[PDB]
């Protein structure tokens, strides 16, 4: 009841010689629209870098392990602050 | 006539609304079950006001 | 006079207090089958939105609160856009009740009941929504503080606590307030009604009203106080429903002009609601000698000192965005002018701050065709305010990963074009038992055109 239509199987297109891979496909788009819900939505880091995931190279990493680490001040916060021992 | 004394008693009874009302919030986030809700702090000044404020024109209108 | 040539142009040619009282009392006590057609073919239209209502409900509590096609990043969609409308429209409609009264004015005499009336029922239709979008309807007292034999109260932090605070007492104060300005007059509607349950009726709402030289001035320091208490509550029920999006760091939502702006947003969107439902009340029922056409010029003047905050609010809102050097509310520009609802922030520039602006002109503002399609222009336009603050801030925001869309099902049109069954049900229940214009406020400013006549 769960896998019982998710479409497209891709087990008949196969060859049992070319099993894995082949260059004999006309692709000959017949469709319009279809739903594909995929989670994420939006997949490019639109200038959110420092963060989303932050990325870097060892070439610039051995230089200076602190380089993506931004030196910010102690940010003031009005709401309190609570202890957790 | 020379005048009512309904403006005395809306009065009275809408200080009884906002002392009665700030004392519930802090009351319920300072002595009775205070919460840790936010990072904020159990007295929080603001946040009170809004819902004082409304349970000083509630209990005026009510003696209006 | 200077003080005569103002008064003389909110009434029509010549009344006494009993043309002011025959014309509202033939409105009302008007025998049914009787009444005019156009009510009952009107008041059916408006059964039928109940109707639907009633089963967006049914559907809505049974399946669930996902019928609405709020998504996860966008969980706020039709439920809060109309909410914080149908309140909105519910503001001018105390300001024009009780603002005004404050000021002394006397514009507001015929707009008074037809506006105090028109926000008790723009909320009967807002009260709802904090009531139904939560996914629990049935915990929704557990927003109020009670002793529960658990421990737990509400949490007077977050402004959703401080909206059941405010909708709660704008219900039962601009209820009250509006039954106060009605005992006077259904008492006049007893002694007029020459029907017994009839008179009966009246004369148990209208309590035991008698007139009276002590009633009367203990009823004008009530209704002077309640004017001056409804004042701050108005400015504060939609400052407090604007700070529902203000306390969040959103991006779209942290703005912290939002309170003096949403307040001006209610004041827009209600007037065109008022103007809306005044240009039928004038026409249909023939009221021409009461609500004049200078009501509708300071109607439109009002709701131009108050759209031009809006168009204030949405430039203290792209500036200030702008100013502030973020990532993420420079996108809040970048996403509303461009991206994929851009076309509500441009449904909203065009509806607010191009076509409403028509109102500076009198030619646009006493011509009633302009000043009822400048209306909707402004309730369509200011109901795109409220997508492009909710809807349009929530499905871009952080996090690129949590970018929805919120395409509304049909359960929020079901929903929300029936809410207008609600509350067309009762304004036109209103109409019919109700004065829908007061009468000791219209006895004033006939007994105020006489005593300025006199002098001259």
């Amino acid at each position: 009841r769960v896998g019982n239509n998710v479409g497209f199987n891709a087990y008949r297109l196969r060859t049992s010689a070319t099993p894995w891979f082949g260059v004999g496909l006309e692709v000959a788009k017949v469709g319009e629209n279809y739903k594909l819900a995929s989670t994420q939505g939006h997949f490019l880091m639109e200038g959110r870098k420092k963060d989303l995931v932050r990325y870097g190279t060892l070439a610039e990493y051995v230089e200076d392990e602190k380089f993506l680490q931004v030196e910010k001040e102690e940010p003031i916060s009005l709401i309190g602050e609570y202890e957790y021992n | 006539y020379r005048g009512t004394r309904l403006p005395w008693v809306i009065f009275g009874a809408g200080l009884l609304g906002a002392s009665g009302m700030f004392a519930l919030q802090t009351w319920i986030n300072l002595v009775e079950y205070p919460l840790n809700i936010g990072g904020r702090p159990l007295f929080s000044w603001p946040a009170f006001i809004p819902a004082t404020f409304e349970g000083m024109v509630l209990l005026s209108a009510f003696a209006a | 006079s200077a003080y005569g040539k103002m008064l003389e142009e909110l009434l029509g040619p010549k009344q006494t207090y009993e043309s002011v009282t025959r014309t509202i009392g033939d409105i009302v006590l008007t025998p049914i089958r009787k009444t005019p057609w156009g009510w009952p073919v009107g008041f059916v239209i408006a059964a039928l939105g109940l109707l639907m209502y009633l089963f967006s409900l049914a559907v809505l509590f049974t399946v669930g609160v996902g019928v609405w096609g709020i998504n996860i990043p966008v969980a706020w969609g039709f439920d809060i856009i109309n909410f914080v409308w149908w309140i909105g429209i519910g503001h001018a409609g105390t300001l024009i009740s009780a603002i005004l009264l404050l000021f002394r004015q006397d514009w507001r005499t015929s707009i008074n009941r037809a506006a105090e009336a028109m926000t008790i029922f723009a909320v009967a239709c807002a009260g709802i929504y904090p009531l139904v979008h939560t996914g629990r309807p049935w915990l929704d007292y557990w927003m109020l503080p009670y002793p529960g034999t658990l421990g737990m109260w509400p949490q007077f932090r977050s402004a959703l606590e401080w909206d059941v605070f405010a909708i709660s007492t704008y219900a039962t104060v601009s209820i009250l307030f509006w039954y106060l300005g009605l005992i006077p007059d259904l008492a006049s509607l007893r002694d007029r009604a020459t029907n017994i349950w009839v008179k009966r009726f009246y004369g148990f709402l209208a309590l035991g009203w008698r007139g009276g030289a002590r009633d009367w001035n203990r009823y004008e320091v009530a209704s002077l106080i309640l004017a001056g208490l409804s004042t701050p509550l108005v400015l504060s029920v939609h400052s407090i429903i604007s700070l529902d999006f203000a306390i969040s760091q959103l991006p779209g939502w942290h703005v912290t002009v939002f309170p003096p702006y949403f307040v001006a947003g209610a004041v827009y969107c209600g007037f065109a609601m008022v103007i809306l439902l005044l240009v039928p009340l004038r026409r249909w029922y023939k009221l021409h000698d009461l609500i004049t056409i200078k009501h509708f010029d300071l109607m439109g003047k009002v709701m131009l000192a108050s759209g031009l905050v809006v168009a204030y609010g949405y430039f203290a809102e792209i500036f200030y965005a702008w100013y502030s050097a973020n990532i993420y509310e420079y996108f809040l520009i970048t996403n509303r002018t461009m991206g994929p609802y851009a076309w509500s922030y441009w449904a909203l520039i065009v509806l607010n701050v191009a076509i409403p602006q028509l109102l500076w002109f009198k030619r646009f503002r006493v011509s009633l065709p302009w000043l009822f399609f400048i209306s909707i222009c402004i309730n369509i336009g200011m109901w795109f305010e409220r997508w492009v603050i909710i809807v349009l801030s929530l499905h871009r925001d952080f996090l690129p990963s949590s970018w929805g869309y919120y395409t509304p099902s049909v359960w929020d049109i079901s929903l929300y074009a029936g809410s207008f069954g609600w509350f067309f049900f009762l304004f036109f229940l209103f109409i019919r038992l109700l004065p829908a214009i007061s009468i000791f406020e219209v006895r004033d400013l006939v007994h105020k055109t006489e005593t300025e006549k006199a002098l001259a």
